[PDB]
Protein backbone atom coordinates (compact mmCIF):
# COMPACT_ATOMS: atom_id res chain seq x y z
CA UNK A 1 0.00 0.00 0.00
CA UNK A 2 1.24 3.80 -1.18
CA UNK A 3 -1.54 5.83 0.40
CA UNK A 4 -5.28 5.67 1.78
CA UNK A 5 -7.84 7.87 1.10
CA UNK A 6 -11.32 7.99 2.82
CA UNK A 7 -15.34 8.02 1.54
CA UNK A 8 -14.72 11.43 0.31
CA UNK A 9 -12.28 10.61 -2.58
CA UNK A 10 -9.81 12.75 -0.99
CA UNK A 11 -6.14 11.72 0.03
CA UNK A 12 -5.86 11.18 3.74
CA UNK A 13 -2.93 9.25 4.67
CA UNK A 14 0.32 9.47 2.73
CA UNK A 15 3.58 6.69 3.72
CA UNK A 16 6.80 8.29 2.83
CA UNK A 17 9.37 6.32 0.78
CA UNK A 18 12.19 6.84 3.09
CA UNK A 19 10.34 5.42 6.35
CA UNK A 20 8.16 2.74 6.76
CA UNK A 21 6.39 5.18 9.25
CA UNK A 22 2.98 6.62 7.68
CA UNK A 23 2.07 9.96 8.07
CA UNK A 24 -1.43 11.07 8.21
CA UNK A 25 -2.53 14.44 5.98
CA UNK A 26 -5.18 17.27 7.39
CA UNK A 27 -5.52 20.17 5.18
CA UNK A 28 -4.90 23.51 7.12
CA UNK A 29 -7.25 25.35 9.07
CA UNK A 30 -10.05 26.83 7.14
CA UNK A 31 -12.75 28.70 7.43
CA UNK A 32 -15.38 31.39 6.95
CA UNK A 33 -14.72 34.63 8.83
CA UNK A 34 -17.94 37.41 10.18
CA UNK A 35 -18.19 40.55 11.26
CA UNK A 36 -19.68 41.62 14.08
CA UNK A 37 -20.81 45.33 14.16
CA UNK A 38 -23.87 47.51 15.25
CA UNK A 39 -25.41 50.26 13.11
CA UNK A 40 -22.45 53.35 11.68
CA UNK A 41 -25.17 55.65 13.15
CA UNK A 42 -24.60 54.30 16.62
CA UNK A 43 -20.94 53.26 16.90
CA UNK A 44 -18.00 52.20 14.76
CA UNK A 45 -16.45 49.41 16.76
CA UNK A 46 -16.65 45.84 15.24
CA UNK A 47 -15.94 42.10 16.40
CA UNK A 48 -14.75 39.45 14.18
CA UNK A 49 -16.28 35.94 14.36
CA UNK A 50 -14.29 32.86 12.54
CA UNK B 1 -70.96 15.00 33.10
CA UNK B 2 -69.58 12.14 31.79
CA UNK B 3 -65.82 12.93 32.53
CA UNK B 4 -66.46 13.12 36.61
CA UNK B 5 -67.98 9.88 36.92
CA UNK B 6 -65.11 7.61 34.87
CA UNK B 7 -61.90 9.60 35.88
CA UNK B 8 -60.41 6.58 37.36
CA UNK B 9 -61.06 4.95 34.16
CA UNK B 10 -59.60 7.82 31.63
CA UNK B 11 -56.81 8.33 34.15
CA UNK B 12 -55.74 4.69 33.29
CA UNK B 13 -56.79 4.51 30.33
CA UNK B 14 -54.35 7.27 29.48
CA UNK B 15 -51.38 6.28 31.46
CA UNK B 16 -52.03 2.81 29.65
CA UNK B 17 -52.02 4.71 26.08
CA UNK B 18 -48.85 6.30 27.38
CA UNK B 19 -46.94 3.40 28.40
CA UNK B 20 -48.19 1.95 24.63
CA UNK B 21 -46.96 4.94 22.47
CA UNK B 22 -43.67 4.49 24.91
CA UNK B 23 -43.23 1.14 24.17
CA UNK B 24 -44.23 1.39 20.23
CA UNK B 25 -42.18 4.09 19.63
CA UNK B 26 -38.85 2.08 20.57
CA UNK B 27 -40.29 -1.32 19.07
CA UNK B 28 -40.70 0.05 15.45
CA UNK B 29 -37.34 0.97 13.54
CA UNK B 30 -39.08 2.47 10.77
CA UNK B 31 -41.56 5.45 12.52
CA UNK B 32 -38.39 7.67 11.90
CA UNK B 33 -38.37 8.20 8.40
CA UNK B 34 -39.11 11.64 7.80
CA UNK B 35 -36.34 12.77 10.08
CA UNK B 36 -33.85 10.27 9.08
CA UNK B 37 -34.46 10.67 5.34
CA UNK B 38 -34.05 14.69 5.12
CA UNK B 39 -30.71 14.42 7.17
CA UNK B 40 -29.58 11.43 4.55
CA UNK B 41 -30.75 13.70 1.62
CA UNK B 42 -28.50 16.47 3.18
CA UNK B 43 -25.23 13.89 3.59
CA UNK B 44 -25.92 12.55 -0.19
CA UNK B 45 -25.93 15.77 -1.87
CA UNK B 46 -22.82 17.14 0.18
CA UNK B 47 -21.37 13.52 -0.61
CA UNK B 48 -21.83 14.20 -4.07
CA UNK B 49 -20.89 17.32 -4.32
CA UNK B 50 -17.10 16.55 -2.97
Amino acid sequence: QQFGRDIADTTDAVRDPQTLEILDITPCSFGGVSVITPGTNTSNQVAVLY
Amino acid sequence: NVLYENQKLIANQFNSAIGKIQDSLSSTPSALGKLQDVVNHNAQALNTLV
